[PDB]
């Protein structure tokens, strides 16, 4: 299992250097089942709220992208009700060069702003450009009302 | 010993001095050392009903008929309505012998004290009233009872009906689901004030374990659905929905999502459970060490499956929930081996104020230093006279003796002393003859059978005052009147319903 | 349904607390006296104690302290009532107008909490930083004194020691500190805690745990430079300051118990003390000065000064004058003298203040046959016992004549034919080493013109003579015959050993024309929970001779007795019995009624019998002449602790509860089922604030002839433990509604001291229920309507329709209401 | 000897509620829990 051999080593560096606003950890000794704790990056409209992320590392890893699912209900411009985010880095475009450490920052940075070029819900895009005000106050409320 | 033990001294001293301000309450309470139930009657005949309890004000007595479908309301006539019959009888006992006189009173004693007023039938769809379920409102105007009806084996209930959340429990074979209903009945008239229904749950009506009333706020814990329903009791005795705690913490949570995402179908964890997860996370963040980080994620799965088991209201807006393993809550495993997490939650603000492990010494310090606030008994009297580890020195001493006895297991001691918590609503009686300040005895006899007669010793002098025996010269239940000198001792053997009345007789 | 009117005829006279300080101004010296609900302000001046202003509050004053925080020219007064209406008062005088301003006010009750046995305790930090309060066991309420903040956030503090007896604020400490004495299974201990306001807990004090005399019941905080505290017990006095410890056990102190104290010297060198027997002591704090300027305490000294009225509170005023406040006896104003008199007493009485209470029994009689009743009371206790002949009018309104007895009276009745008063009493004698008993002082019984002793052997030696330990007080009861003119003790019959006389009647029985004195007793033994024996003795007083006409043995204590249509009605423990006077001059049982817990009080009207129980409230009975037995007509199911009962009318029955509450039961005329007719409904509720001890039909005012249409019907007097004498009457529904409407209007005009709501003051309140007043009118409030300014009167009468007696209501006018109140105010 | 020289205040001795007291609404046990909670935010 290439995934287990590679990830074992990557645990020492990541735990020694927990990136800001993005952290995680293993479950027991297994690698195919992990959890992560993500914190709303400072200045984000979801800032403050803490989101638990379901992260699964497949044995086929790294030839397939990591499995990501949100276990916290978040109104995001990239994620649907099932908590799955589909970004090229999390798709076939994935490459073995990227590691479990980078994804958090890519996800963490992605939370700050939408990618309306390929959005998963069109209502935001109209609200995102026309009147973002409705999209923020309510976005503030959701994190304030759920993640708090 | 003060020479004031006689009633006369107390009566004369009361006519010249009312005492220091605020002491007059204890001026009268000492009379209970002069007036007590010194006389006992064995094996009194009674209707084929099930006796339940007195009302907090001690005016009404409730019993359940043998069909567990109607509530019997009896009015207490006083502990002085059977003195005419007993004239000429001496001693501390009255054997159920053969003399016609004793038979005449035994067949007449029960009706002398208790007068039938109403018999209200509430269950109408196969439901059966729970014998151990009973609650009285703060004003004492209304009583609350619950009826349960086992569901049929087939057809099996719908999956979307039996399971309404990701954290729902899996029903066990021995205790299949039931359809519950709660009724509020006015004691004065017997009218059925209002009734609410619950479908496909598992609520422990017995001993009010799944229920708790604080003033006018009522809480119901649905173990099957891991959901809490909160109702407000109006003066009329009509239920009003307050809010529901569970998958959502705010009453408007469903409304907002419905418009955006109209929708077991949702993998997001419960709003409440998320807050408990946040607290265990933020606390683990303070340590910073890899160990604390190591443990948090290692047991995340085990912790995420924790399920509610009990609850109780610390105030009108705080809940003291207890959490335990999914297996234990279904009565398959012993809890002590499983860590139980106590949680304090604010209903309006919606944050977890505190979380205490089972071995949390901080919680134990709170319990013994605030046992009065946890018990929340005798709430129906503005001037309460609580007896507990935090209200009487002698009550505290027993608490230390139990703990010291176990140590001479520190951890195991903490384990069992918290087994009673959370407490069941309206489980304690404000009987002055049970007050430790006035009288002395061993709390073990009344809260396996105690073969010895219970003896009550006055604390001022240490002298015996009266004895209580609940058998014919094996479960024993006592029911003291809230204040007056009257007590019922019921001895159960197989199917025998033995009743003895303890009342004050002026030995002539 | 029931409409009653309650008024006060004699304001309470007992003294609960006394404090002195600078209140009216920074230069004046003020004496403040609390008499239950009345606050009196006196100025210590050359001519005496000049009255300044007497203020009545809507509560039972339970705490009264004076303090002066920084930035205040004169001191401020803090008062807490028994209903927990805390307030802070300021004295303002504008010209001739004198006003009391409530700087702060608010209630501090905790709905959950066990009231402490020793009662309410109030303490103030010497620096005026906080206010402590010990209301409920296990809690110590605090009130920070932030001048700038508008919400004084009182907060409770957990207190580990549950049974706290006394607590005080120490002197000369950087942070607020409290010293207190508490009880526990190991005995009694004294401990200290430091109060930290911000953290809101107790911090370890500068002292250590200690074990002291089990009777330690009072703590005195010695001011600078001594510091420390003084602990007073039953047989010792000790001083604690850090490690410094002193002890004295003078034999003089043990003869009584110290119950009060007061500081004379600001340095704390000299301390006053009073005890139960009335003896006044002086505690001296001798100081040894070091060469380094450190003041160290040398030793204590206790020196008897003399005797005074049994003291409840002492307050040294100035120039050697001390004020002694007493509940059981008259309050004195004594002078301490440099040189003792021939008797070795330095105490000289200067003035005495009348104190009727505690009224224990009374009878309304017409000595002059002029229609003016002269109330005769059994006042006082112990050496202060006396008879007060309260006569209304002048010939201010109340004229009181005192007849000291030097022993506690218990009962009284008037026998017109013999022209004498029959009075019970009980002096105290100590068991001398000789085997008998010796009276402590000469009293009325020992100074009787003629004496007799009961000679009966109804009670054999079956009861063993218990340990007659030397020095143990014993009560000896006597029946005194007192002339109605000179009030001499014509005769004094003594009762058997350990026999207590509880009831007394003077009536004719049956066809017999002779009048008699009937006494019900009870053989009392200390170790017996209840009396199992008693007697009913019939005495006859003729030509100055007392004859024991007949006796009677009963199986209990004769709590009460009353003549019932030529037959004797007596209550024995839980029984109510009826006796007949046979031609052989003996008592014969007729009928019984055993359905009571304790039949303490009996009253009758016609064939109806009103029975007051110890805890089961009122019960109505009737006599069946044709059947000769009792029919229990109705009863009350509300468990009140009774202390007096009376029958206002055939339908209304009045009672008094232990918690200073009145209530009126009524017979259910709307009941259809036989069960519903067996319930007595409560139509009246009222918080009086006094422990009523007796009711007696009568009136001190001349009985108006021909005025049967007066606004009020009936008249019932009642005496309280505090010396209050009040009058109760029934009212027509039209008048009750008129005054009830007027009552609410007044509360919007008159500002109550402490901003306490009147409705809250009079609200029925017990341990079980708390309800607003119903069917009662506060006469005191109505009478105050006269003393307010005219424009204030006009405000009440606004938009109010009044009936001028023609059956219709017209626009009301103030002058019209003046006449209504004037009739009401003249009925007492 | 001990009664001499008693205090003398005068030789002629005898010849708009600016504040409100409000008890804390929260029960004492809760206050302990709340106050302990606020320390976590500071820590």
């Amino acid at each position: 299992s290439t995934s287990a051999k590679r990830i074992q080593k990557e645990l020492a560096e990541i735990t020694l250097d927990p990136p800001p606003n993005c952290s995680a950890g293993p479950k027991g000794d297994n690698i195919y089942e992990w959890r992560s704790t993500i914190l709303g990056p400072p200045g984000s409209v979801y800032e403050g709220g803490v989101f638990f992320l379901d992260i699964t590392f497949s044995p086929d890893y790294p030839f397939k992208p990591p499995k990501v699912t949100f276990r916290t209900r978040i109104y995001h411009c990239n994620i649907n009700s099932q908590g799955v985010i589909c970004l090229d880095i999390l798709k076939d475009n994935w490459s073995p060069a990227l590691t479990i450490s980078k994804v958090l920052l890519s996800i963490c940075s992605l939370l700050t702003d939408c990618n309306p070029a390929d959005p998963l819900v069109g209502s935001i895009a109209t609200q995102y450009m026309t009147n973002r005000a409705e999209h923020d106050r309510m976005a503030r409320q959701w994190t304030k009302r759920y993640a708090t | 010993r003060i020479q004031n033990q006689n009633v006369i001294h107390r009566l004369e001293r009361r006519r010249i001095s009312s005492g220091k301000a605020g002491t007059h309450w204890h001026q009268v309470r000492v009379f209970h050392q002069n007036v007590f139930p010194n006389f006992t009657v064995v094996n009194v005949e009674k209707p084929p009903c099930f006796l339940r309890k007195f009302s907090p004000d001690g005016r009404y007595f409730i019993a359940f008929s043998s069909d567990q479908t109607s509530l019997e309301i009896y009015e207490y006539q006083g502990c002085q309505a059977a003195e005419d019959l007993l004239q000429g009888y001496e001693g501390e006992i009255l054997s159920n012998g053969n003399d016609q006189r004793s038979v005449n009173i035994r067949g007449r004693l029960f009706e002398r004290f208790f007068v039938l007023l109403h018999i209200t039938n509430v269950a109408a769809n196969g439901e059966h009233l729970n014998r151990e379920c009973s609650l009285f409102t703060d004003d004492c105007r209304c009583v609350i009872v619950g009826s349960a009806a086992y569901l049929p084996d087939e057809p099996h209930p719908p999956f979307f009906e039996v399971y309404r959340n990701s954290e729902s429990v899996t029903p066990n074979p021995r205790s299949p689901l039931e359809d519950y209903s709660l009724h509020i009945i006015d004691l004065h008239t017997g009218r059925l004030c209002d009734t609410r229904t619950f479908k496909c749950d598992k609520v422990v009506l017995s001993h009010n374990q799944g229920l708790y009333l604080y003033k006018n706020i009522l809480a119901i814990l649905s173990v099957q659905q891991q959901t809490i329903h909160v109702f407000q009791v109006t003066p009329e005795g009509t239920f009003i929905d307050v809010r529901t705690i569970g998958r959502f913490c705010y009453e408007d949570d469903l409304l907002t999502v419905s418009a955006v995402f109209p929708e077991f179908r949702d993998p997001f964890i419960n709003s409440l459970k998320h807050r408990l997860l946040v607290y265990l996370w933020r606390r683990a963040e303070q340590d910073g060490s890899a160990m604390a980080k190591r443990r948090f994620f290692q047991y995340f799965d085990q912790l995420r499956q924790l399920r509610m088991w009990k609850m109780q209201l610390l105030d009108e807006n705080h809940l003291f929930i207890k959490y335990t393993s999914e297996d234990v809550v279904t009565l398959r495993v012993t809890d002590p081996s499983q860590a139980s997490f106590f949680v304090v939650y604010n209903m309006v603000t919606t944050e977890v104020i505190a979380v205490f492990e089972n071995t949390s010494d901080e919680l134990l310090e709170l319990f013994e230093n605030f046992c009065d606030l946890f018990r929340n008994a005798t709430l129906h009297s503005e001037v309460q006279f609580p007896c507990s580890a935090s209200s009487n020195n002698f009550a505290r001493q027993i608490q230390r003796r139990f703990k010291d006895t176990i140590i001479n297991g520190h951890t195991e001691a903490v384990r069992r002393l918290l087994g009673q918590l959370p407490i069941s609503a309206q489980s304690y009686s404000g009987s002055p003859y049970l007050d430790l300040s006035l009288f002395s005895y061993d709390d073990k006899w009344v809260s396996t059978c105690g073969d010895h007669p219970i003896r009550f010793y006055a604390r001022d002098s240490g002298l015996l005052k009266f004895e209580i025996q609940a058998g014919l010269l094996r479960l024993v239940a006592f029911t003291f009147h809230p204040f007056e000198p009257f007590a019922i001792s019921v001895q159960r053997t197989n199917a025998e319903y033995v009743v003895n009345f303890h009342m004050r007789h002026c030995c002539t | 349904m029931s409409y009653n009117y309650v008024v006060t005829a004699q304001k309470p006279t007992a003294v609960n607390g006394c404090v002195t300080g600078h209140f009216t101004s920074a230069e004046d010296l003020n004496l403040l006296i609390a008499k239950n609900t009345r606050l009196e302000i006196y100025v210590v001046t050359a001519e005496g104690l000049r009255p300044v202003k007497e203020v009545g509050m809507y509560g039972k004053i339970a705490v009264m302290e004076l303090f002066r925080p920084k930035g205040e020219s004169k001191d401020l007064l803090f008062i807490l009532t028994a209903k927990y209406n805390a307030c802070i008062l300021e004295y303002k005088q504008s010209g001739e107008s004198i006003d009391i301003i409530t700087r702060a006010h608010g209630n501090v009750q905790d709905r959950i909490g066990r009231p402490s046995e020793t009662g309410i305790i109030g303490i103030i930090d010497p620096e005026c930083r906080m206010i402590g309060l010990r209301l409920y066991d296990g809690l110590f309420k605090v009130i920070p004194l932030d001048r700038d903040n508008k919400e004084l956030k009182a907060f409770n503090i957990r207190l580990e020691e549950l049974h706290v007896i006394d607590v005080k604020f120490l002197y000369g400490c950087q942070a607020p500190t409290i010293c207190f004495v508490y009880q526990d299974p190991q005995g009694r201990h004294v401990k200290t805690y430091e109060v930290s306001l911000r953290e809101k807990e107790f911090n370890k004090g500068p002292w250590k745990q200690e074990n002291v005399e089990a009777e330690a019941s009072m703590v005195i905080a010695v001011p600078e430079p001594f510091g420390g505290a003084i602990i007073i017990g039953q047989e010792s006095i000790t001083y604690h300051n850090g490690d410094k410890y002193l002890a004295i056990a003078p034999p003089i102190i043990k003869q009584s118990t110290i119950v009060c104290h007061n500081r004379v010297d600001p340095n704390g060198s000299r301390y006053l003390l009073g005890d139960m027997e009335g003896r006044l002591f002086m505690l001296l704090l001798e100081k040894e000065e070091q060469m380094d300027g450190t003041v160290t305490l040398k030793d204590l000294r206790v020196e008897l000064l003399g005797e005074t009225s049994i003291a409840e509170c002492l307050t040294y005023l100035d120039n050697g004058v001390v004020f002694v406040g007493s509940r059981l006896g008259d309050s004195q104003l004594v002078k301490l003298n440099v040189d003792s008199n021939e008797q070795g007493s330095y105490v000289v009485a200067m003035e005495t203040f009348t104190n009727l209470g505690p009224i224990v029994d009374m009878c309304v009689v017409d000595l002059e046959r002029q229609g003016q009743g002269q109330l005769v009371t059994c006042s006082g206790a112990f050496k202060e016992g006396s008879l007060r002949i309260i006569r209304n009018g002048i010939g201010q309104k109340l004229h009181i004549r005192t007849v000291p007895l030097y022993e506690s009276p218990r009962k009284i009745c008037y026998q017109e034919v013999s022209q004498c008063f029959g009075v019970l009493s009980s002096r105290i004698e100590v068991q001398d080493t000789s085997g008998g008993t010796t009276a402590l002082r000469p009293s009325a019984s020992t100074q009787a013109l003629s004496s007799s002793v009961s000679s009966s052997k109804l009670f054999s030696s079956s009861t063993a003579p218990h340990e007659t330990s030397f020095g143990e007080e014993v009560e000896v009861h006597n029946l005194l015959i007192i002339d109605q003119h000179t009030f001499e003790v014509l005769h004094a019959h003594q009762f058997l050993q350990n026999e207590y006389a509880l009831s007394l009647v003077s009536c004719k029985l049956g066809k017999d024309p002779n009048t008699y004195f009937i006494v019900g007793t009870a053989m009392v033994y200390p170790e017996e929970a209840e009396p199992k024996q008693g007697r009913i003795v019939v005495f006859q007083y003729s030509d100055g001779k007392l004859q024991t006409v007949a006796e009677k043995e009963v199986k209990g204590a004769v709590y009460s007795m009353v003549e019932f249509n030529g037959k004797l009605l007596a209550s024995i423990n839980s029984t109510v019995r009826l006796y007949e006077w046979t031609t052989e001059k003996e008592l014969r049982t007729e009928c019984n009624h055993y359905n009571n817990i304790m039949a303490l009080y009996l009253k009758t009207k016609g064939d109806f019998i009103l029975v007051g129980d110890l805890m089961r409230s009122v019960l109505l009975l009737a006599y069946k002449p044709m059947e000769g037995n009792f029919e229990e007509i109705a009863r009350d199911f509300n468990p009140n602790w009774m202390s007096a009962v009376e029958i206002l009318d055939d339908d209304n029955f009045l009672g008094a509860e232990n918690a200073f509450n009145l209530f009126v039961c009524q017979k259910d005329s709307a009941a259809t089922t036989d069960e519903e007719r067996q319930h007595l409904q409560e139509v009246g509720l009222f918080h009086l604030g006094e422990f009523v001890n007796v009711f007696c039909h009568g009136s001190l005012v001349m009985q108006n002839l021909g005025e049967t249409s007066t606004p009020t019907q009936g008249s019932v007097l009642f005496g309280t433990v505090n010396g209050m004498i009040g009058l109760v009457t029934s009212l027509s529904e039209s008048w009750y509604n008129l005054l009830l409407d007027m009552q609410n209007r007044l509360n919007k005009v008159i500002k109550s001291v402490g901003k306490i709501e009147h409705s809250f003051w009079r609200s029925f309140h017990t341990e079980r229920k708390t309800e607003p007043a119903t069917g009662f009118i506060d006469g005191d409030l109505i009478e105050s309507f006269l003393d307010i300014s005219r424009p204030k009167m006009q405000e009440v009468v606004a938009n109010l329709q009044y009936d001028d007696g023609s059956g219709m209501k017209r626009e009301a006018t103030a002058d019209d209401l003046i006449k209504v109140v004037e009739e009401l105010t003249r009925i007492h | 000897d001990f009664l001499k020289g008693l205090p003398v205040y005068n030789k002629s001795n005898f010849s708009p509620s600016e504040q409100i007291i409000v008890t804390e609404k929260t029960n004492i046990l809760l206050r302990y829990l709340h106050q302990q909670w606020d320390k976590k935010n500071a820590a």
